[PDB]
């Protein structure tokens, strides 16, 4: 025997099993019907970040007021996955499903504008491209925000600069309650892969 | 015709000369007295090659030198924790290095960056470890971008051992890997680092303790000594200026 | 230029889940249960198996915390999984 | 570069003695020299001593603590604070298993030939020729403290061999105050 | 096989790495975590080229700026004398520049020379002159090697107008040569300049007055303004060191 | 890592310098004019071992009386280099430059004879080959001693035998003072290379 | 020197930069997604002149 | 003798695009966007004092024309607090 502490790279598998891809594809054909191989498709899907987002009439609201919490929560895929990465690029898509339980005026209309990220409504004009819907004939306001950036990538941290990428401003002539679902455009993605954070599970109250 | 003397005379009536930074415009080609049949009467070109600024910045620099001792129960020997429930009980590290400032402020590199504005660089890191064959242990060297500017719930601190080890890093065992080399790429979301206005760091390097130093139940010999070396890679200094970073 | 969003690149990023302490007193054919939770035993799967309880206060509110590897982070997003689980078992020792 | 003073006796007569290698014996015969200096740096240890050793070359004069009869290095101006090795040609040697590195230092100076005087007559007052007799100096500093269990020695010996290659000697006359003289050690310490 | 992680492992048992200044010897090839399929996510290489130390030293630097006024009877307007019988009546000059120190201590060049030992360089000089077309005059720009260390009877000062004009120089007339370029070669008898020990100058540049400024018998407009620019040529920085010249 | 204490023969040079022989030859062309590559040429040169060697008239003097000290001193090259070796062979050459400050007789003449080494004048005849000079017309007495030996090599130590190699005997009819320079013939050289002795430097007196 | 007040049409650029169209097109691919080269398209767009 | 030089300054910055805000609303409190709207600045300084006899003016006028080449605009929306508004100079200095 020779005195040494080394590494021989010994590897072992425990069963004389068939090709894993064969078995996996059979199992998918028999019990899933589809195959998820990448996590960008999940950014292409729409998932809910709030079932009840109340607005005040005649008020230009930036959606940051909501996303700044919906990103730390981790309920949607754009948030859950962001905790694995440090960068992102590309645009975003938002859908607003009307849930208003009262008639406020003979004509309810919804309007969306652009706005630089982290700005206030008193810091930006209402010109530029816009989208308008009428919740009574179309209760779903679908809109897309491009990647209008001074930078090729955007970090998920705080910066010294402000207004370096575009966002959404939301306006309504009445008090509307909406289900908000977001997603990424066909060009959104994330950057570095980093470690995971800790996950929160069931909570209980106990009157010790 | 004559020697050692430039005689005042006319010349072409539109002269533009460019010397490596500056551009001169003169009414006429200047009268120039240069040396006839000049030769190099030195031997410097025979002693070594002339090193560019890039080469100067690719020079390894000693940044830190750590000495971990067994049975200290200090942050340098406190092992990485399984869970992190509170920010009052974060993951403890041996050392931390804010990059790239940590290297620019070391080895006399700031003197060669002065009078420049923008920089794209990859940071190259090297640890060298020494421990008697009777001492064991393991460390994890990892880098976290924007760890000092991102929310705490996203920091490499305030997460778990599994998360930490999920960050990019290298295993550093005492009896298998006495030396490890790490490469951190250009980390700014910008097109280049600003050396004058934006005094900022974009990636933080951490040295974590997986297993504490394991030695006999002795003394002064149960210990491990490390030394960190740093330099730059894939460099580009482009735009000159007259301004400086007082922070060098 | 690599795709960091593929499941095989995320679930292929390993993470430490066990750091056990094998003392000279540990009995043979007994699982090494010193140093970490779930001592000696390694539930084979992409989901998580380990969790701690943070109990704070009358009452005592208890929320359970998890320590997931990237494979576990990914699996938590779905209802059912199927995979080949790979474990690298290293020993920190001397010659 | 090294010499000891034998002081004997009223008065106290002082004669300085040298410990030359063959290269130094030869150089003493001439006025100017030029060569590639080669050093073999060996460490006397075991397989259980580990450490990192830094051997770096610094050109020019050497920091000295000049005495009335000799010269010596100032160890306070050679610490990592005052004398960083970050911009110095060097070789970091690991002692885990290896013990040896041979280092050849080519000739570099603003002179075509240096002097063969060295420490001959060198002291606080006569110190120029010494500095002008060398291209620079190596310094051997620990990068990592010496690692050794209590089963081995808490120290190691660093042995350094010296020789020259690509040698050139210029003038067949020494530069010394006096002639070439061989020290014949007397029978006792009282003789002269 | 795995991603984002270096795993402790064995390797070749004799590793020598050289990084541009330093040479590492390791027991085994280090475990290195580099970036997979790395690319340059900056645009600095597209903005300009990266300038070497040589190029930085070839940058013209403003050294002095002179304003000679007619009818001043000052050394700046006192004409070169025919004879020099005493050292109390030497030739008067407008300005004097000790070289090469005058350039190394200017323009931030010392920062790029720091941590080096030897230098072979040619000094490039340029004057730019301005005078209304109603003002005339002539100056002689000459360099004298070892003028500050040679005996006085051999200095460009303490000799005659004919001797002075026998030195290497250029005629600088106001209405013929508004600009003149001069090249001073490597002047040390040594193999290179020592930037650490031998704080010394080997050539002195002088600006002499052949004919004083000639203007009308007016005022404030009868004058000539000059500006001197300096840089280096044929450069070689070779041997590094940790020492500095406090004189920069 | 493997427990071992070994030697990998690692060698390093510190500069990207040109060929040393190029630079050396240039430096010689510019500042020496010659090149010394061997130390036998120094044995072919003549160097002084005594500036004033006084003799008594009508006395046959063996030059050993002088060389036995001039070899231990280390002033000449035949002595300095002997301290590096243990053997020698070949013959020797001596020159005697007259430095006599007085007229002793109308005819001053110098004469050299052979003699076995370590002999006395009362142990040898004055026959054999000889050389005679007249310092007034030729103040330089140049003579060569061949290698008349019972042995192919001669050591620089004491022997049991005596008279095993030839030497020089010197005679003069008046009291002469001479500068003595010696050297080796075109066949003299040394043997083993051994270590160096210690060298003597500046000496000072200090009235402590 | 000749007495004159003239114009030699001296032009200078300050950097050894790459082709501006290359850099511009890359920047558009990475941070705009489109390219506006004429102002008639803006007359083809609809913009508000009164909200009420 | 010469009077003129045209100077083209390519685009250099750590950003792919700068802001179009400029001096709009720029003052001691609002000053970031202004600095972030430009790549730098030129400065025009005399290397040699102006030379002029007393037969001509003791001063000259330096005229600077400005235009752009290789232009790229990104977002069709301004960055301003308010809309695009053209200043219509009133009839007198008392109007608003």
């Amino acid at each position: 025997i020779n005195l040494s502490n080394k590494t021989d790279e010994n590897t072992i598998s425990f069963f004389d099993s068939g090709d894993p891809e064969r078995m996996n594809s059979e199992a998918l054909m028999r019990g899933c019907g589809e195959q998820i191989v990448n996590l960008r498709p999940l950014l292409r899907t729409f998932r809910t970040i709030n079932d009840n987002w109340s607005l005040a009439a005649n008020t230009k609201t930036p959606i940051t007021d909501l996303t700044n919490t919906a990103d730390a929560e981790g309920r949607d895929y754009m948030s859950y996955l962001s905790f694995l990465y440090r960068f992102y690029r590309g645009g975003r898509r938002y859908k607003f499903f009307n849930t208003t339980p009262l008639k406020q005026s003979q004509t309810c209309y919804v309007r969306s504008f652009l706005i630089p990220r982290n700005y206030t409504a008193d810091e930006i004009n209402t010109d530029g491209p816009s989208h308008i819907t009428y919740p009574v004939i179309n209760p779903v306001h679908e809109v897309e925000v491009p990647f209008y950036s001074q930078y090729r990538k955007i970090p998920i941290a705080s910066t010294t600069d402000k207004g370096y990428d575009s966002s959404l401003m939301y306006y309504t002539n009445v008090g509307t309650q909406q289900i908000v679902a977001r997603a990424g455009n066909d060009d959104f993605t994330f950057g570095w892969m980093i470690g995971t954070p800790q996950l929160q599970g069931i909570t209980k109250e106990v009157a010790n | 015709n004559v020697h050692n003397t430039k005689l005042a005379s006319t010349s072409a009536e539109n002269a533009i000369e460019k010397e490596q930074i500056t551009t001169f415009h003169d009414v006429e080609t200047p009268n120039r007295i240069d040396t006839p049949m000049a030769q190099d009467t030195s031997s410097a070109r025979s002693m070594d090659d002339t090193h560019s600024i890039i080469q100067f910045l690719q020079r390894p620099v000693l940044i830190d030198n750590i000495e971990i001792v067994a049975g200290t129960t200090a942050d340098n020997n406190t092992a990485l924790s399984r869970y992190v429930l509170d920010r009052t009980n974060p993951q403890k590290y041996i050392k931390q290095w804010t990059l790239p400032s940590t290297v620019l402020k070391a080895g006399g590199k700031a003197q060669k960056l002065a009078n420049f504005k923008y920089l794209r660089c990859d940071v190259q890191v090297k640890l060298v470890l020494n421990a008697n064959p009777f001492i064991a242990g393991r460390l994890y060297l990892a880098y976290s971008p924007y760890d000092d500017k991102v929310a705490p719930e996203r920091r490499i601190i305030y997460t778990s051992r599994a998360g930490v080890t999920g960050y990019p890093g290298v295993e550093l065992d005492f009896q298998l890997d006495n030396s490890v080399e790490m490469t951190i790429p250009y980390a700014s979301f910008q097109e280049a680092y600003d050396l004058v206005s934006g005094n900022e760091d974009f990636v933080q390097l951490y040295l974590f303790t997986i297993a504490p130093v394991l030695g006999p139940s002795a003394s002064a010999n149960s210990k491990v000594d490390l030394s960190v070396y740093m330099w730059l890679d894939n460099i580009s200094l482009v735009i000159p200026t007259y301004r400086l970073n007082p922070n060098l | 230029a690599v795709d960091e969003m593929a499941i095989g690149y995320v679930c292929g990023n390993p993470a430490i889940k066990h750091v056990l302490t094998w003392s000279t007193t540990d009995v043979v054919q007994n699982p090494i249960s010193n140093g970490d939770d779930w001592g000696g035993v390694i539930p084979v799967g992409m989901p998580c198996y380990s969790k701690t309880i943070r109990a704070v206060k009358a009452t005592s509110t208890k929320t359970e915390v998890m320590d997931p590897a990237p494979c576990e982070y990914v699996a938590n997003l779905f209802s059912y999984w199927r995979a080949t689980m790979c474990y690298r078992i290293t020993v920190v020792k001397t010659a | 570069y090294s010499k000891t003073i034998r002081a004997v006796k009223a008065t106290s007569t002082k004669t300085e003695v040298m410990d030359p290698a063959p290269c130094e014996y030869v150089a003493n015969l001439f006025s100017y020299w030029r060569a590639t200096m080669c050093y073999r740096i060996t460490v006397v240890k075991t397989a259980f001593h580990t450490g990192r050793l830094e051997i770096f070359f610094e050109p020019g004069s050497i920091p000295t603590v000049r005495t009335a009869d000799n010269l010596g290095p100032d160890q306070t101006q050679l610490n990592g604070t005052i004398a960083p090795s970050d911009n110095n040609y060097k070789y970091i040697l690991d002692l885990t298993n290896d013990t040896e590195v041979t280092i050849k230092v080519p000739y570099v100076s603003n002179k075509m030939f240096m002097k063969t005087v060295g420490i001959y007559g060198a002291h606080d007052e006569d110190n120029w020729n010494f500095d002008e007799s060398f291209t620079g100096f190596l310094c051997i500093r620990p990068i990592t403290k010496l690692m050794a269990p209590d089963t081995v020695s808490q120290k190691v010996s660093i042995v350094v061999w010296k020789w020259a290659e690509d040698v050139v000697v210029v003038e067949p006359k020494p530069l010394t105050s006096g002639p070439t003289q061989v020290y014949n050690p007397p029978a006792v310490a009282r003789d002269l």
